[PDB]
C-alpha cells in the first residue's frame, strides 16, 4: 500500500510542478511583451516540447511502472511511445539549436543580428521538429510492418527493435552522441569568445552557467542512452530497476529545464516574481 | 502639375494583341492605386482592370478576365495593359485612373486622356441604372438628376460608396461627388449630391456655361464597378 | 541694465494686481453648474452601452 | 534702489497674495459633500497599436475623434485611425528627437518638433500623393515641448530657452514672442475659443497669457517642483496642472489661485500628462510608475486607475466627443480606453 | 468579413508596416554613441580625430562596416535632466575630461559631472567609454607643478604614469552598478587610434548585451 501510494503522490507531485513551471514560463513569454524576442521564442520552443511530456509522458509511465506491465494493447502503447520520443528528440533538438543561436550571437555579434530574421529562427525550429518526426516515428511505426510480425507481447510495451544493434547504434549516436559533443564543443567555442580581450565576473558566469547547462543536460540524458546501447547485447543482465530510475532522472529534464534556461536570465526572473506578484 | 500620358492604340487587326503603357509623372506613383477604365464610341463608361498599391491584388471585369492582363514598372512609373485576343467589342478609349485608398481619400480624382483601340470587325453584379436619358438645360437654372442602384449601398460602415462623374465634351472624366455627399477637391461649390440607400441625386445649382457634359454615377461597393449610362446635358 | 528688468518686472506685477477676483464660492458653483449641466453626455462617467460605443 | 525695486517686486506679490487670501472664502471639497460620488470607473483597452519601435513621445487626437498622431523616435510621425487601427500615414522625419506632435483642427496640417529646435508644418492634403514638409519654423534656441494650432494659419510654439512664441505659418515669421518664464516652458495648452492660453514651466509657475495682445495676463504658483502638463477646464475658466512632485493642482482664472490638489500618499512620482473629460467632471494623469490615474475633479479621490504599460506614460488625450482616451507610453503601444 | 473596399485600406497599412520594419532594421544596424563632457574638455578634439540647427550636433561615419551615429549634445544650452531621458537606447556615453585640470577645480567639476552622468537613473547599465586628452599637457604641468592641488588626499610619486592611474581610479570608482563598466584611454597625441579604441570597446559592449540579453550572463 504505502510504497505504491508515495512512490505515486511524489510521481504527481514532479508532474504538476514540471507543467506549472513550463506553463508558467509558457504565460511568462504570452503575457509579456518585453521577453518576447528570438531567444526566448526558442525557449517558447523548448517549453511546448516539453509541454507534450508534461502532460502525459510521466504519470502513464509512473501508472505502469506500479502496474508492473501494459494493460492497454498495443496501439496505446506504441503511438504513446512513438510521441513521447518523439517530442524528448524535439526538445533536445531545440536545445541544440539554442546552443548554436548562441555561438553566433558571441562569434559573430555584429553580424548575426543581420544574418537572420524570425523566418530564420522559424525555419530553424520547423527543421528541428520534422527531423526528429522523420529520425523516429517512421521507424517505430513501420517496424512491425517491416519484420511482420510484433516482437513484443501485450504484456509489457518497449522499443520493437531493441534486439537490433546496428540501427540502435545509428539512432543513438543520432539524437544524443554527437549533438552533446557538437553542444560542448562551441560551447567551450563561446567560453573562449567571452573574454574580456583587452586587460571577476566576465568569464566566470559563462564558463559557470554553461557548466551547468552541460553537466544537467549529461547527468539527466546520458543513461538512458547507454542502457539501450548495452541492452542490445547484454540483455538478461539488466532489471528493471535501472529502467526505472533511467527514464525517472531522464524524465525529470523537464522540470530541470526552466531553472537552467530561463531562470538564469535576470530579467526572466524579474517577471517571474512580476507574476508572482501579479 | 500632375500628368497621366498613355498610348499604344491604333487600327489593329482582331484576334491579336496589343499593349497600352500609363506614364504618370508629377506624383509619387508607387503608392497609388491604379484602374483601367474603357468606353464605347457611343456608350458609357466600364470598368476594366484594377491593380493596389505594390501590385498586392488584381482585379478585372468578367467579360475582359483572362484575355487581358495588367501589370507597373514604378521605378519607371508606368502601367501595361497587355491585352491579348482582341475581339470586336474592344473598340474603345481606354483612360489611366489613379484612386488612392485611405480613411477619407477621394479616389479616381484624375483621370488620363484615353486612348482609341478601334479594331475592324472580327452575373449578378450590382446594376446601376440612371433611369434619365437627358435633358436640356440654361444658365441660371438649377437642376437635379438622380441615379437608381439595384443592391442598397449604404455599407455597415456607416458610408455609402456612390460617386458623381462629369466628362466634358470631347475631354476626360472630372470627379465631382465622392462617397454620395463629399464634395471633390477644386470642383466648385455650386455642386451637392445626396440620396438614401439605393435611390441618389446630384443637385447643381445656379448652371452654367461650363458645366454642361455627361454625368455618371458608379458603385464602388464592390468588384465590379458599373456606371449608369450616363445623362447628358445640353444647352437651351 | 538691472533696472530695466527690474522696471519692466514690477511692470508686470502692477498690472497683474489690478484684475478682478471673485470669492471661489462662485467660482466653485459654476464649475459644479458646468459638470452637472454637461454630465448628461459625458460619456465616461456614464458609460454608454455598446450600440453605439464605436470602439466595439 | 535695486533693492528697492526687489522690495518693490516683494510689496507687490504680498498684495497679490493679500487679494488671493480675502477673494478666498471657503474650500472647494467644503461644496463637494452633497454631490454623490462616481465609484469605480473601470476601462478597458479597446484598441492597441502597435506600430512604432522605439518609444512614444507624442500623442494628438484630430477633431472628428477618429484619427490620431503620435511621433515617436524611431524617427516617425505616424497617423492611424482609431476604429479600425489601420494607419494612414506614416511621415519619416529629419532629426530622430522628437518631443512633441499636434494636429489641425481641419485636419489638413501636422506639426512637429523636438531637439532639433525646428517646428516642422507637415500638409496632408497634397495633390501630389504624399506629404510633404510644407514649412519649417525656425526661430528658438532651445529644444521644443508642446505644439498647438490655433487654425491652419498660426500656431504656438513653447520650448526650452524659457520663451514660447506665436508663429505665422504661411509666412514663417515669429509674429509674437511670449517670455516672462524663468525656466523651461514644458506644455501648452489653448482655450477652447483660442483667445489665450497657459504655459507651465520648470519653475513651478504655470503663466496665462492672452494670444492677441502679447504678454503675460495671470501667474499662478502653487508647485514645489517642475510642471510638466498642462489642460484647460472645458469651459476656459479653469486648468489643471500636472509636476514631478506627484501632485496635480487645479487652478481657476478668475480667483486668481489655487483650488484643490489631487495627491495621494501611496503615489511618488510625477506626472507626465493631464487631460479632462468632456464635461469636465472626471481628470486623467499619467504617472511615472507605469499606471494612469482617473481622478474627480470636485471629490477628489482615485476613481479608478488604467494600468497596462511596461514603461511610463509618456502622452495622453480624451477626443473631442469624450468617447475614447487615448495613452501612449515608451513601451510603443499606444492604448485606447472607454 | 464584410469589408467594403477598406481591405484595400488595410493592404496600404499592410503596406506601410513593412516599410517601417525595413527602416527599423536598417536604422537598427546603427550603433549611437552620446558624447558628453564639460565644456573644452577636448571634445571637439575627438570629434575632428572621427574625420568625417544648433541644438545636437550629429556625426555619422563608419568603419568596419559599423555605422558611428555620434550624437554630441554640448549645444543644448539647458538642464540635462529634460532630454537625458530620451538618450536611453544609446549605447554609450563617451566622456571627455582633459587633463588640465587645476584652474576656474576642473577635475572636480568634471568629477561632479561624471559621477551626476553615471549614477544616472536612466543610464544604469549603459556602459561609459572615457576619455582622457590632454596629456602631453599633463605631462608638462607634473613637470613644473604638483597637482595636489586639484587632489590634497593624494599619497605618491609625481611621476606621469602613477598620477594617471591615480586620476583613472578616482574616475572608475564613481560608479556603483555591476552590469556596466568604464573603459579608459589617454589621447591628444594619439593619430587615429583612439577609432580603434570606439571601435573594440563597442564590440565588448554589444558582446556583452548579447550574453546577458540570451541569459548566459
Ligand atoms: C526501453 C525498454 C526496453 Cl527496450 C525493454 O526491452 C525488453 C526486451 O527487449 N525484452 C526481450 C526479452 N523478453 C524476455 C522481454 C524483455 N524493456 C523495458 S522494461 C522498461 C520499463 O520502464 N519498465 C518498467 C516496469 C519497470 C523499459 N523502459 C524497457
Ligand atoms: C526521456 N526518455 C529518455 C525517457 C525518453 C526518450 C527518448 C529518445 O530521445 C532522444 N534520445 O537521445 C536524445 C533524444
Amino acid at each position: 500500500t504505502f510504497e505504491v501510494v508515495f512512490i505515486v503522490l511524489v510521481a504527481g507531485s514532479l508532474s504538476l510542478v514540471t507543467i506549472i513551471g513550463n506553463i508558467l514560463v509558457m504565460v511568462s513569454i504570452k503575457v509579456n511583451r518585453h521577453l518576447q524576442t528570438v531567444n526566448n521564442y526558442f525557449l517558447f520552443s523548448l517549453a511546448c516540447a516539453d509541454l507534450i511530456i508534461g502532460v502525459f509522458s510521466m504519470n502513464l509511465y509512473t501508472l505502469y511502472t506500479v502496474i508492473g506491465y501494459w494493460p492497454l494493447g498495443p496501439v496505446v502503447c506504441d503511438l504513446w511511445l512513438a510521441l513521447d520520443y518523439v517530442v524528448s528528440n524535439a526538445s533536445v533538438m531545440n536545445l541544440l539549436i539554442i546552443s548554436f543561436d548562441r555561438y553566433f550571437c558571441v562569434t559573430k555579434p555584429l553580424t548575426y543580428p543581420v544574418k537572420r530574421t524570425t523566418k530564420m529562427a522559424g525555419m530553424m525550429i520547423a527543421a528541428a521538429w520534422v527531423l526528429s518526426f522523420i529520425l523516429w516515428a517512421p521507424a517505430i511505426l513501420f517496424w512491425q510492418f517491416i519484420v511482420g510480425v510484433r516482437t513484443v507481447e501485450d504484456g509489457e510495451c518497449y522499443i520493437q527493435f531493441f534486439s537490433n544493434a546496428a540501427v540502435t547504434f545509428g539512432t543513438a549516436i543520432a539524437a544524443f552522441y554527437l549533438p552533446v559533443i557538437i553542444m560542448t564543443v562551441l560551447y567551450w567555442h563561446i567560453s573562449r569568445a567571452s573574454k574580456s580581450r583587452i586587460k571577476p565576473s566576465r568569464e566566470k558566469k559563462v564558463t559557470r552557467t554553461i557548466l551547468a547547462i552541460l553537466l544537467a543536460f549529461i547527468i539527466t540524458w546520458a543513461p538512458y542512452n547507454v542502457m539501450v546501447l548495452i541492452n542490445t547485447f547484454c540483455a538478461p543482465c539488466i532489471p528493471n530497476t535501472v529502467w526505472t530510475i533511467g527514464y525517472w532522472l531522464c524524465y525529470i529534464n523537464s522540470t530541470i529545464n526552466p531553472a537552467c534556461y530561463a531562470l538564469c536570465n535576470a530579467t526572466f526572473k524579474k517577471t517571474f516574481k512580476h507574476l508572482l506578484m501579479c | 502639375d500632375v500628368q497621366l500620358v498613355e498610348s499604344g492604340g491604333g487600327l489593329v487587326q482582331p484576334g491579336g494583341s496589343r499593349k497600352l503603357s500609363c506614364s504618370a509623372s508629377g506624383f509619387a506613383f508607387s503608392s497609388f492605386g491604379m484602374h483601367w477604365v474603357r468606353q464605347a464610341p457611343e456608350k458609357g463608361l466600364e470598368w476594366v482592370a484594377y491593380i493596389s498599391s505594390g501590385s498586392g491584388t488584381i482585379y478585372y471585369a468578367d467579360t475582359v478576365k483572362g484575355r487581358f492582363t495588367i501589370s507597373r514598372d514604378d521605378p519607371k512609373n508606368t502601367l501595361f495593359l497587355q491585352m491579348t485576343s482582341l475581339r470586336s467589342e474592344d473598340t474603345a478609349m481606354y483612360y489611366c485612373v489613379r484612386s488612392i485608398y485611405y480613411y477619407g481619400s477621394s479616389p479616381f480624382d484624375f483621370w488620363g486622356q484615353g486612348t482609341t483601340l478601334t479594331v475592324s470587325s472580327g452575373g449578378s453584379d450590382i446594376v446601376m441604372t440612371q433611369a434619365t436619358s437627358s435633358v436640356p438645360v440654361t444658365p441660371g437654372e438649377s437642376v437635379s438628376i438622380s441615379c437608381r442602384s439595384s443592391k442598397s449601398l449604404l455599407h455597415s460602415n456607416g458610408n455609402t460608396y456612390l460617386y458623381w462623374f462629369l466628362q466634358r465634351p470631347g475631354q476626360s472624366p472630372q470627379l465631382l461627388i465622392y462617397r454620395m455627399s463629399n464634395l471633390a477637391s477644386g470642383v466648385p461649390d455650386r455642386f451637392s449630391g445626396s440620396g438614401s440607400g439605393t435611390a441618389f441625386t446630384l443637385t447643381i445649382s445656379r448652371l452654367e456655361a461650363e458645366d454642361v457634359g455627361v454625368y455618371y454615377c458608379m458603385q464602388h461597393l464592390e468588384y465590379p464597378l458599373t456606371f449608369g449610362a450616363g445623362t447628358k446635358l445640353e444647352l437651351k | 541694465a538691472s533696472i530695466a528688468q527690474a522696471r519692466k518686472l514690477v511692470e508686470q506685477l502692477k498690472m497683474e494686481a489690478n484684475i478682478d477676483r471673485i470669492k471661489v464660492s462662485k467660482a466653485a458653483a459654476d464649475l459644479m453648474a458646468y459638470c452637472e449641466a454637461h454630465a448628461k453626455e459625458d460619456p465616461l462617467l456614464t458609460p454608454v452601452p455598446a450600440s453605439e460605443n464605436p470602439f466595439r | 534702489e535695486l533693492d528697492q525695486l526687489r522690495q518693490e517686486a516683494e510689496q507687490l506679490k504680498n498684495q497679490i497674495r493679500d487679494a488671493r487670501k480675502a477673494c478666498a472664502d471657503a474650500t472647494l471639497s467644503q461644496i463637494t459633500n452633497n454631490i454623490d460620488p462616481v465609484g469605480r470607473i473601470q476601462m478597458r483597452t479597446r484598441r492597441t497599436l502597435r506600430g512604432h519601435l522605439a518609444k512614444i513621445y507624442a500623442m494628438h487626437w484630430g477633431t472628428d475623434s477618429r484619427l490620431l498622431v503620435s511621433a515617436s523616435q524611431d524617427g516617425k510621425l505616424i497617423i492611424w485611425d482609431s476604429y479600425t487601427t489601420n494607419k494612414v500615414h506614416a511621415i519619416p522625419l529629419r532629426s530622430s528627437w522628437v518631443m512633441t506632435c499636434a494636429y489641425a483642427p481641419s485636419g489638413n496640417y501636422v506639426a512637429c518638433g523636438g531637439l532639433d529646435n525646428i517646428c516642422s508644418i507637415y500638409n496632408l492634403k497634397t495633390r501630389e500623393g504624399n506629404v510633404r514638409v510644407s514649412r519649417e519654423l525656425a526661430g528658438h534656441t532651445g529644444y521644443l515641448s508642446c505644439c498647438r494650432f490655433l487654425d491652419d494659419n498660426q500656431i504656438v510654439t513653447s520650448s526650452g530657452d524659457t520663451t514660447c512664441a506665436l508663429w505665422d505659418i504661411e509666412t514663417g515669421q515669429q509674429t509674437t514672442t511670449f517670455t516672462g518664464h524663468t525656466g523651461d516652458v514644458m506644455s501648452l495648452s489653448l482655450a477652447p475659443d483660442t483667445r489665450l492660453f497657459v504655459s507651465g514651466a520648470c519653475d513651478a509657475s504655470a503663466k496665462l497669457w492672452d494670444v492677441r495682445e502679447g504678454m503675460c495676463r495671470q501667474t499662478f504658483t502653487g508647485h514645489e517642483s517642475d510642471i510638466n502638463a498642462i489642460c484647460f477646464f472645458p469651459n476656459g475658466n479653469a486648468f489643471a496642472t500636472g509636476s514631478d512632485d506627484a501632485t496635480c493642482r487645479l487652478f481657476d482664472l478668475r480667483a486668481d489661485q489655487e483650488l484643490m490638489t489631487y495627491s495621494h500618499d501611496n503615489i511618488i512620482c510625477g506626472i507626465t500628462s493631464v487631460s479632462f473629460s468632456k464635461s469636465g467632471r472626471l481628470l486623467l494623469a499619467g504617472y511615472d510608475d507605469f499606471n494612469c490615474n482617473v481622478w474627480d475633479a470636485l471629490k477628489a479621490d482615485r476613481a479608478g486607475v488604467l494600468a497596462g504599460h511596461d514603461n511610463r506614460v509618456s502622452c495622453l488625450g480624451v477626443t473631442d466627443d469624450g468617447m475614447a482616451v487615448a495613452t501612449g507610453s515608451w513601451d510603443s503601444f499606444l492604448k485606447i480606453w472607454n | 468579413t464584410l469589408s467594403a473596399e477598406d481591405k484595400a485600406a488595410v493592404e496600404r497599412s499592410k503596406m506601410i508596416e513593412k516599410n517601417l520594419k525595413e527602416d527599423g532594421i536598417s536604422a537598427a544596424k546603427d550603433v549611437k554613441l552620446l558624447l558628453l563632457g564639460a565644456g573644452e574638455s577636448g571634445k571637439s578634439t575627438i570629434v575632428k580625430q572621427m574625420k568625417i540647427t544648433t541644438g545636437i550636433v550629429e556625426t555619422h561615419f563608419t568603419f568596419k562596416n559599423l555605422h558611428f551615429r555620434l550624437f554630441d549634445v554640448g549645444g543644448q544650452r539647458s538642464e540635462r535632466k529634460k532630454w537625458i531621458h530620451c538618450f536611453e537606447d544609446v549605447t554609450a556615453i563617451i566622456f571627455c575630461v582633459a587633463l588640465s585640470g587645476y584652474d576656474q577645480n576642473r577635475m572636480h567639476e568634471s568629477l561632479m559631472l561624471f559621477d551626476s552622468i553615471c549614477n544616472n537613473k536612466f543610464f544604469i547599465d549603459t556602459s561609459i567609454i572615457l576619455f582622457l586628452n590632454k596629456k602631453d599637457l599633463f605631462g608638462e604641468k607634473i613637470k613644473k607643478s604638483p597637482l595636489t592641488i586639484c587632489f590634497p588626499e593624494y599619497t605618491g610619486p609625481n611621476t606621469y604614469e602613477d598620477a594617471a592611474a591615480y586620476i583613472q581610479a578616482q574616475f572608475e570608482s564613481k560608479n556603483r552598478s555591476p552590469n556596466k563598466e568604464i573603459y579608459c584611454h589617454m589621447t591628444c597625441a594619439t593619430d587615429t587610434n583612439n577609432i580603434q579604441v570606439v571601435f573594440d570597446a563597442v564590440t565588448d559592449i554589444i558582446i556583452a548585451n548579447n550574453l546577458r540579453g540570451c541569459g548566459l550572463y
